[PDB]
RNA sequence: GCCGGUCCGGCCGAAGUGCCGCGGUCGGCCCAACGGGCGGUGGAAUCCUUUGCAGACGAC
RNA sequence: CCACAGGGAUUACUGGCUUGUGGCAGCCAAGCGUUCAUAGCGACGUUGCUUUUUGAUCCUUCGAUGUCGGCUCUUCCUAUCAUUGCGAAGCAGAAUUCACCAAGUGUUGGAUUGUUCACCCACCAAUAGGGAACGUGAGCUGGGUUUAGACCGUCGUGAGACAGGUUAGUUUUACCCUACUGAUGACAGUGUCGCGAUAGUAAUUCAACCUAGUACGAGAGGAACCGUUGAUUCACACAAUUGGUCAUCGCGCUGGUUGAAAAGCCAGUGGCGCGAAGCUACCGUGUGCCGGAUUAUGACUGAACGCCUCUAAGUCAGAAUCCAAGC
RNA sequence: AUGAAUGAAUUAACGAGAUUCCCACUGUCCCUGUCUACUAUCCAGCGAAACCACAGCCAAGGGAACGGGCUUGGCGGAAUC
RNA sequence: GGAUGAACCGGAAGCCGGGUUACGGUGCCCAACUGCGCGCUAACCUAGAACCCACAAAGGGUGUUGGUCGAUUAAGACAGCAGGACGGUGGUCAUGGAAGUCGAAAUCCGCUAAGGAGUGUGUAACAACUCACCUGCCGAAUCAACUAGCCCCGAAAAUGGAUG
RNA sequence: UGCCUGAGCGGGGCGAAGCCAGAGGAAACUCUGGUGGAGGCUCGAAGCGAUACUGACGUGCAAAUCGUUCGUCUGACUUGGGUAUAGGGGCGAAAGACUAAUCGAACCAUCUAGUAGCUGGUUCCCUCCGAAGUUUCCCUCAGGAUAGCUGGAGCCCCGA
RNA sequence: GAGAAGUCCAUUGAACCUUAUCAUUUAGAGGAAGCAGAAGUCGUAACAAGGUUUCCGUAGGUGAACCUGCGGAAGGA
RNA sequence: UACCAUGGUGGUGACGGGUGCGGAGAAUUAGGGUUCGAUUCCGGAGAGGGAGCCUGAGAAACGGCUACCACAUCCAAGGAAG
RNA sequence: UCCGUGAUAGUUUAAUGGUCAGAAUGGGCGCUUGUCGCGUGCCAGAUCGGGGUUCAAUUCCCCGUCGCGGAGCCA
RNA sequence: AAAAGACUUCA
């Protein structure tokens, strides 16, 4: 050996690790998906909050198996994802250093948008007039200034990036009215073309329904819950040690060997744990809507019927979904009310996976839990109410 | 390769949370003539430092009889795992469980060593075990 | 004639960084890269208070 | 029953040297395998490598190196058990047999025994071996060993003794430095968004269906590649559902108490019985890739040596391994 | 290398005595979770010891053959919780 | 001086100053040569007197260089490619069977310019093709053998790579 | 450990002596109901003891403690006070147990500044020369002893 | 005036599980040697006053058949 | 079933246990007894095990129900069904 | 495994001073006796294996195979 | 008033 002996795989990854604080609350993407498609159109992400989790029913596909074609749940994510603002095109340039932005070229609008954006972002909480962002020059004496970078650029071919933040008051369970940052790359065709069509997608808004396709293949990322601090057990997923009584409980017995004098760093230790930075492949996006205005929602018998995306009483601690969002499939990372950011997927092959989308048949909506379903329940439970409903 | 062989299935279809581990002792859901087994281990997990080996419904298995046949008591003999009193997990979404904990005792050819069946047995394994099905009475 | 800051602009430069030219002006044949002043002319954040998506404190 | 002065001047003991012993290898190849040294098996003899058994020594400690075995937890080697790719066969399929490259990931659960070891049982793809002070007591455990009590056997006149067996028989410390896990945190003209030198690693494997009752085969039996489904194992994550909890809060029922019902108290930190958000896992539920370069090897073009030759100059492919893809 | 008052055998009752089996049951276990309490943490106040020749990075090597420091290599923004 | 280093080398030391040296070293770290003439190696062999410390054997190697000796050569070699071989007689033994081609005699000649009773492939056995020798085409060295150097091979270990 | 003299043991269970009735037998004595209650008896309070977590504590609350568990509990029982027996002696249902935190021989003080071939330490400068780790004896090998190795101080004038 | 489904109290008063025990069929913890076949060993008891006359209660004790102490008997000299 | 009395029975066998229907009769044997007790005649009893009930003059019912259990059966597998 | 302690005929077991070896039982042969047995006369060993010393070794040393006893702490 | 025991099976 030596020893022993009956051996056993390591618990907890070190491809996840350090287990630690992330520099900031929102998420950032490495890197992106090829430029294998349409042009600046295409921004390469979206963002939302994560409202709760519901449930779907949906006539499915596949054949090879035992149960087939017909109806199935599938367990789904809720995100609130309202129409974010693209405020600026960011011209980077490739060097032997990596990357280098140059120069951005602004809308003409946003305005409480930077105000919010300099709340952590920058600091001292917007009462009476301020911080201050610049103000425009001189109409077109300032569109010739960036009209002459737009030149260079459009010469020099710089790979394309977004500055976008989210217009937060569109949400409503963050109480919060503040702007939250991002950078987005802008993936297409041919480079020109590629920054004529960023330059027109910066003065006007983005929504979801223009970045992504309901059945679409999407990589979801954001910071996981936090905890605070942990052992190692509910850290790692290492053992509780067992006699009935022992002079350490929850613990690791030695944390190296006798050489190496000096504790290595892949050993399971105590720390912090949860609010890690985590990239999540490959989530089939089961509805975009609206609550309305877009849609309609789902049909009168049958297909399927209609539901408010809500369960009712609001999502436990969230809120009352009410406008636009984004029906992600199964697990999405973080707690509730935190930044989620949605890339179209990594690996192109570009193949099954999906393909085929696969008729919304129940959303769920509920009304359940000792109740239900929406309507004639809600019609039987005033009956028996029937002066406080 | 495998030293053989056969037996390890096809896809079950469904999601069952293992209910009977080493040394559990379970019904026999024919008339062989035993009447309680004790289930010694199954065809296909593959374990770890320091945890049983868990079966489940639909589940290939040796069992040994604590209770009843004379070709039976303390022969040790394969059985397939019928039902459970943990709750299995359907593609529709339903979670169906049994009243009891149950197998059938079997042959080398995956047949049953038995003329008849007692009680219910899940669809799921009568699919797998299709020489199972055709003894059983009732199927859910 | 030959050089040195300059007004006004372009090319590597995609930053830091530089150079080189159409028409003239202050100049020739100490202090560049840093600075340290006596002087003229000219155009934010921590805390707080209440909370958390956050959290042992601090942090966010 | 011990005590004292000392000694690593000298033992047990860990370490170190050695490596006869042990483990493994090469060479040679008598010989056996129907015939055939080299499919396989292989003696005598002979040269080595390892340092993980044993022996030897007495360098290190006796102002103190905590013992065996176990557990958990990190990391490694390769002489590879499986998995990948290979070559040969006494490889018809086909189970296989031997061997090459190769350490990425796996290598289990139990019955007897303190055991290590080993025997046994069903498993499995297979349930490999070897180091890290026999890794691991400022972690645990405390069954053996190894105090003081006692029995038996043997020996002894006896006290008492045994590498003879047995029952009982204790586990101290508040971390100064250092190490890492995790949180803070100045200089600099500012916050924020970023880049990415570089640092960690994430997917492993199985069953079954398509193919096909085909190939191959007298027959018996009985394959492959993709294409499909699912699950063992590992990782990350969420909590719609199912499952736990639920010492918010509201109900049944005591005993005793506030005169009495009514409304309350105490009986644990919830009297007991019944159940939720949030947190969580009963494997609950969601999510895990082509190209480039190589090894062994199989080839192309090809001389030295007019021929032949896979390589020597050049080149085409080719591993779960390497790089990238990717966090 | 059993053996008869160094007592042999045998044996009901008794036993915090030694070993083993069964049913009942169960969180010991699969395999861990939530929850209470007091600690912890932070605040005011009170306020200690052990110990301390020593500055105090890692990998190798060397050396009285078990280096925090020699030697060569490699790393390190302090301080603080 | 030897990376470090009680006992290896230089060297035996009052203190200081200057000069020149010893051992050993001269690409950088590190003063001082990227010194000269020549030759071998391409494995990163390999930067090493000595050392518990620096391993590498028996045995093997058309890697490469070098030395030598014998024989064969323009009275034409070595190799390759191409071309010639009738008859005695289906060679005597032995044996189902050799009959060129299991095993074992025996290997001569007529007829001939060359032309062995034959080198490997055969079918149960019977069935054909090549080949000894000789010749052309080609044109220059070839082959045998001793000896030696270096390298290559044999060559698997444990936290991380080095001759400091 | 003994002696003296006091004190303490909720409540419950089981049911020995032998005698009544009812009943049998010639007697002997027997059957069934029943009464009464014996006990180093049982389950357990005060009280005693101390098995297990091999827990908590382990610079403690404590120089052997705490919680929960467990044994005894009318007896060879428990216990207050008054009180015997004193150091190779006492006391011991005998373990080398116990004799004021001290027991295979108490504590105190003294002899006493024991004695140690063993460990440790032994305090100012400089100069000239500069070791031995070998040999015999020795109850001798962790020492002595006697040369061997040294060094000073004097006296004199060969030697490879 | 009749009085359906029906719900309650009381009673006769099923069947599974709660006893606890007895019985039967059984097997069986572990263990004693009662008879027997002929093909065994040990001694020679009893069998003739059996070479110590038999038998008998009783205890002791012996390889065992048995022996003997005490008392009794004649199925005994 | 209330209340009051504590009883009543058994050495002529009570209470209890086992038994490979009771009578009319069968078989024997010269007679006496032994044996046998049954299918038939007669009376009683039970209809898979057990309790209860309606109906009807009469049943506590093999060819009625109720319905627990035991066991076969039908299934368009809901429920019936003996 | 260390210190102690032995061996002699088929079997159990005496013995010496260096020159000399026994017993009992068992067994082999006769006699008892009709025949066995009880009894009665008669008979018969390389002193464990092994080497050495000496005039002469069963006897005196050293080794070994076996059978015995007795020790083997503080883990 | 006695030293002293045995003596295969079926016929």
């Amino acid at each position: 050996m030596s020893h022993r002996k009956f051996e056993h795989p390591r618990h907890g990854s070190l491809g996840f690790l350090p287990r630690k604080r992330c520099s900031r609350h929102r998420g950032k993407v490495k890197s992106f998906p090829k430029d294998d498609q349409q042009k600046p159109c295409h921004l390469t992400a979206f963002l939302g909050y994560k409202a709760g989790m519901t449930h779907i029913v949906r006539e499915v596909e596949k054949p090879g198996s035992k149960l087939h074609k017909k109806e199935t749940c599938e367990a789904v994510t809720i995100i609130e994802t309202p129409p974010l603002v693209i405020v600026g095109l960011v011209a980077y340039v490739k060097t032997p250093r990596g990357l280098r932005t140059l120069n951005s070229v602004w809308a003409q609008h946003l305005s409480e948008d930077v105000r919010r954006r300099f709340y952590k972002n920058w600091c001292k909480s917007k009462k009476k007039a301020f911080t201050k962002y610049a103000l425009k020059y001189d109409s077109d004496a300032g569109k010739k200034e960036i009209q002459l970078q737009l030149e260079k650029m459009k010469k020099y071919a710089t790979i394309v990036r977004v500055i976008a933040h989210t217009q937060i008051r569109k949400m409503k369970g963050l109480k919060q009215k503040k702007a939250h940052l991002m950078e987005i790359q802008v993936n297409g065709g041919t480079i020109a073309d590629k920054v004529d069509y960023g330059y027109k997608f910066f003065e006007k808004e983005v929504p979801v329904e223009a970045v992504f396709q309901k059945d679409e293949m999407v990589d979801i990322i954001g910071v996981t819950k936090g905890k605070g601090y942990e052992g190692v057990v509910t850290r790692w997923g290492v053992t509780r040690l067992p006699r009935k009584t022992h002079r350490g409980l929850r613990k690791v017995a030695c944390i190296g060997a006798w050489h190496p004098a000096r504790v290595s760093y892949t050993v399971a230790r105590a720390g912090q744990n949860g609010y890690h930075h985590r990239t999540e492949m490959n989530k089939k996006i089961y509805k975009m809507g609206k609550s309305g205005q877009e849609s309609h929602e789902a049909c009168t018998e049958f297909d399927r019927t209609e539901k408010d995306i809500t369960p009712m009483g609001g999502f436990p601690h969230y809120g009352v979904v009410k406008g636009d969002y984004l029906m992600i499939k199964g697990c999405c990372v973080g707690p509730k009310k935190r930044v989620v950011t949605l890339r179209q997927s990594l690996l192109k092959q570009t193949s099954r996976l999906a393909l085929e989308e696969i008729k919304l048949k129940f959303i769920d909506t509920s009304s359940k839990f000792g109740h239900g379903r929406f309507q004639t329940t809600d019609e039987k439970q005033k009956f028996y109410g029937r002066l406080k409903a | 390769m495998s030293k053989r062989g056969r037996g390890g299935s096809a896809g079950n279809k469904f999601r069952m949370s293992l209910g009977l581990p080493v040394a559990a002792t379970v019904n026999c859901a024919d008339n062989t003539g035993a009447k309680n087994l004790y289930i010694i281990s199954v065809k296909g997990i593959k374990g770890r430092l320091n945890r049983l080996p868990s079966a489940c419904v639909g589940d290939m298995v040796m069992a040994t009889v604590k209770k009843g046949k004379p070709d039976l008591r303390k022969k040790v003999m394969p059985a397939v795992i019928v039902r459970q009193r943990k709750p299995w997990r359907r593609k529709d979404g339903v979670f169906m469980y049994f009243e009891d904990n149950a197998g059938v005792i079997v042959n080398p050819k995956g047949e049953m060593k038995g003329s008849a069946i007692t009680g219910p047995i899940g669809k799921e394994c009568a699919d797998l075990w299709p020489r199972i099905a055709s003894a059983a009475n009732a199927i859910v």
